[PDB]
């Protein structure tokens, strides 16, 4: 998903520091380590069976 | 339709007319404040 | 991990991304519902048209636009709910009629710089603004009266 | 950028269609008003 900085508001984007993979922004030292399982399905719309024509 | 109920009243103040400011966050959610947040100073201009 | 500091998600009234595991209301349901299933105190804010049915009280003039600022303290109108969710606000001879605004999600903080003097002043919070009203002149009453 | 996409839209789709155009923003040094302002000027066009 799109995470946003509490403090500026930036984009968020995931990166490896010295212990575990964190959110971190561009333009702040704020920074969220991932504690938990995170994941953000899309459900992308299948192939429906085409049928013959005619 | 009739006012059965709720007949409240309306009161005006003048106390605080000109010492009255609306500040809000439009990037900080309601959820989370800045009660906790030791504030510093605030410059501000008449 | 601490609790008040997680991160936000895009939708402010959804902000819940992790757990450690809403209809429009109505301003007569929210007056009942504030009122008698509790009885805690609010900080409303509400939009009152750009002219007020009143004259300015020897305010030195004219027609001109008559605001809370030239009224005095004291008994100015009242707020009646009627049947069917009609809630309006009798200010004199005329009735507008109140409604629910724009449904703010954002951190609102209602605060009071008072400068008391010319070199220091106090900034008090008085406290957080949810909802947002929007009171407006029954035209339909107004055509139809005259 | 929190303003910037509340402003664009909060449903699902419309984030996932701006995505890139905020991945192709914080992919330059641009973050201010000022940087932003300097690189229009430097792509603005001599009258
Ligand atoms: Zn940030």
């Amino acid at each position: 998903m799109l995470l946003f900085c509490p403090g500026c508001g930036n984009g968020l984007i995931v990166e490896e520091g010295q212990r575990c993979h964190r959110f971190a922004c561009n333009t702040c030292p704020y920074v969220h380590n991932i504690t938990r399982k995170v994941t953000n399905r899309k459900y992308p719309k299948l192939k429906e069976v085409d049928d013959v024509l005619g | 339709d009739d006012p059965v109920v709720q007949e409240i009243d309306v009161y005006l103040a003048k106390s605080l007319a000109e010492k009255l400011y609306l500040f809000q966050y439009p990037v900080r959610p309601a959820s989370m404040t800045y009660d906790d947040i030791p504030h510093l100073s605030a410059k501000i201009k008449p | 991990i601490i609790n008040i500091k997680k991160e936000k998600r895009e939708t402010d009234e959804e902000t819940k991304q992790i757990l450690r595991m809403l209809p429009k209301d109505v301003s007569v349901a929210e007056l009942l519902r504030e009122l008698s299933l509790t009885k805690e105190e609010e900080l409303l804010f509400l939009q009152l048209p750009d002219t007020l049915p009143g004259q300015p009280p020897t305010q030195d003039i004219a027609e001109n636009a008559c605001t809370l600022a030239d009224l005095t303290e004291g008994q100015v109108g009242k707020l009646l709910i009627r049947k069917s969710g009609r809630v309006q606000l009798l200010l004199g001879k005329v009735t507008l009629d109140v409604t629910m605004g724009t449904a703010c999600s954002f951190l609102q903080e209602l605060v009071s710089v008072g400068l008391g003097d010319s070199r220091t002043g106090e900034m008090t919070v008085l406290g957080h603004v949810k909802h947002k009203l929007v009171c407006s002149p029954d035209f339909e009453s107004l055509l139809d009266h005259k | 950028d929190q303003e910037i996409v509340q402003m664009i839209g909060t449903e699902e789709h419309v984030m996932a269609a701006f995505g890139p155009s905020l991945e192709e923003c914080q992919k330059a040094q641009i973050f201010t008003q000022m940087q932003a302002l300097k690189y229009i000027g430097n792509k603005v066009r001599r009258q």
